[PDB]
């Protein structure tokens, strides 16, 4: 459950967000600083340095399709486990990832927005977007 | 274990820091009592409130450690052997609340110091800030 | 879920635990392994070897409670959440425990199984004490 | 850390598994086959059903491991070297499951050494296996 006034300054920072960038950002963090995470990417080419994970295409196009899930989610914040039952299947039958893994890219997230506004990530905000990461991980979990 | 290139990034990171690292410990304790206020159960007699000067002092204590512990990146068990009674017999503070913290400080860091915060040293920033979380946690009996 | 053979294994090794015994010595071994632990029960004395922890009258009291406990989820295996439920309140708005220290105790209890039952404890009976003992840490957390 | 009681309780219970170590692995792998599922997909090309050979020889290889590390307790980062190369480099192996593994071990043994596996040693015995799990993981990339 979130309050108003956090629906609210939640909505008005995804606004200010680049969809073409920040989910390849978060997802090629992830891959650098859990480097396990990288067994599940591997048909993605090369991952081998910080700088080959940051400029594959293969990683900055997925990026696009896992911030575009986020996006769906914060337009459903209500309903959360609906919104992402069928992803839930496909992260486990296909291929298990682990429930924890959810939670570290979640964080990831949170410290690339972080990192892009600045002073404007206040505690509050922060606050907020914890409720939000938290909610699409659990609800992602089978 | 930290690698000759993790002990540079992490040297390079917090000596940015700088003068500034009294104020990002009080950052990163508002930032997790707030995300994370059941960690608010070891703080039970401290005024835990914006602008709050309890926490603008703890921040600084904090903070002191990892300069002392960036300092001392090879022989931290050592240097941290006091942090570590406390916080393990006297605090029974559980270790998940250390990446709780550990989270909060690296996004006040990428908050503060946006062209540092590449991802090698976000990389290399976790490793440490685990490693020191290791050390705090390594007794408890 | 469980199935039928499942339930049935797990209903016949049940019926041979000391319910007087069995959950002292689990929560016992938890306070001892994972000494953390030790500070929500700061009121039950002295907890400062391994031979006072499990010489405590206090301990082995509360042991008989959460095997009790146990024992109602072993009853009512189908519907975990609304047994728990109570109980999932009382562990997190009276006094926090991080849910993970729920899967601490559980596992804790599998080995003081295998301990007292030795062959008995089949790698197949495991198998359905772990789906178990996930279910109630899962219903008891908030 | 370990402690040298810890040392002392985790070389007598292991010295008691004795000639039954690759016994004893090999039913951990079973445990952790049977009741983590998940786990069997490092294992694609292994005949993972009861009484399989492929799982009985690296129940060996898995047990002559951890006798060389407590051998070697105090300097396991340099006896487990090839090992933290292969689990984390080639294998790429989710650190959840070093925790599975470790609690199925702890279950043998406590179904195998009923009068060994006392609370102390227990304590003992979950510290060194996570102490093992640290060296398999502290690499990466
Ligand atoms: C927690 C938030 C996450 C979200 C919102 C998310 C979302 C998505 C979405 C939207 C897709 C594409 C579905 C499709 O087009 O069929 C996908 C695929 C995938 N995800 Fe995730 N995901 C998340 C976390 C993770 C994590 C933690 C991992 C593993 C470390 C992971 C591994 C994968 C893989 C392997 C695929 C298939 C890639 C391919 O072969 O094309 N995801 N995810
Ligand atoms: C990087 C991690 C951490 C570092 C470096 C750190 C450092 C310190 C320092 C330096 C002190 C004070 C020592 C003194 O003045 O004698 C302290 C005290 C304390 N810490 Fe931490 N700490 C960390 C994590 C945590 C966490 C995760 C918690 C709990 C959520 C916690 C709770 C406390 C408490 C309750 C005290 C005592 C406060 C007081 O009354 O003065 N610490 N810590
Ligand atoms: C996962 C299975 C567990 C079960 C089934 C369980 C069950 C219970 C039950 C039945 C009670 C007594 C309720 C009453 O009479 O009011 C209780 C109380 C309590 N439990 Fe748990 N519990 C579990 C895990 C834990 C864990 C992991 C912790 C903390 C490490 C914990 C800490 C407590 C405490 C502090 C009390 C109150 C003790 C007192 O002051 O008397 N429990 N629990
Ligand atoms: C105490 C923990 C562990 C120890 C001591 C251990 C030890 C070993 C050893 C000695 C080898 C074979 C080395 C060789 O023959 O070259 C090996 C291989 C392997 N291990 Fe582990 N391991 C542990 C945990 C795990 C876990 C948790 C997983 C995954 C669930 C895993 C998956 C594998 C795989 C997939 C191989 C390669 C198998 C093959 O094709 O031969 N290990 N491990």
């Amino acid at each position: 459950h979130l309050t108003p006034e956090e629906k609210s300054a939640v909505t008005a920072l995804w606004g200010k967000v680049n969809v073409d960038e920040v989910g390849g950002e978060a997802l090629g963090r992830l891959l650098v600083v859990y480097p396990w995470t990288q067994r599940f990417f591997e048909s993605f080419g090369d991952l081998s340095t910080p700088d080959a994970v940051m400029g594959n295409p293969k990683v900055k196009a997925h990026g696009k399709k896992v911030l575009g899930a986020f996006s769906d989610g914060l337009a459903h914040l209500d309903n959360l486990k609906g919104t992402f039952a069928t992803l839930s299947e496909l992260h486990c039958d296909k291929l298990h990832v682990d429930p924890e893994n959810f939670r570290l890219l979640g964080n990831v997230l949170v410290c690339v927005l972080a990192h892009h506004f600045g002073k404007e990530f206040t505690p509050p905000v922060q606050a907020a977007y914890q409720k939000v990461v938290a909610g699409v991980a659990n609800a992602l979990a089978h | 274990v930290l690698s000759p290139a993790d002990k540079t990034n992490v040297k390079a990171a917090w000596g940015k820091v700088g003068a500034h690292a009294g104020e990002y410990g009080a950052e990163a304790l508002e930032r997790m009592f707030l995300s994370f206020p059941t960690t608010k159960t070891y703080f039970p007699h401290f005024d835990l409130s914006h602008g709050s000067a309890q926490v603008k002092g703890h921040g600084k204590k904090v903070a002191d450690a990892l300069t002392n512990a960036v300092a001392h990146v090879d022989d931290m068990p050592n240097a941290l052997s006091a942090l570590s009674d406390l916080h393990a017999h006297k605090l029974r503070v559980d270790p998940v609340n250390f990446k709780l913290l550990s989270h909060c400080l690296l996004v006040t860091l990428a908050a503060h110091l946006p062209a540092e915060f590449t991802p090698a040293v976000h990389a290399s920033l976790d490793k440490f800030l685990a490693s020191v979380s290791t050390v705090l946690t390594s007794k408890y009996r």
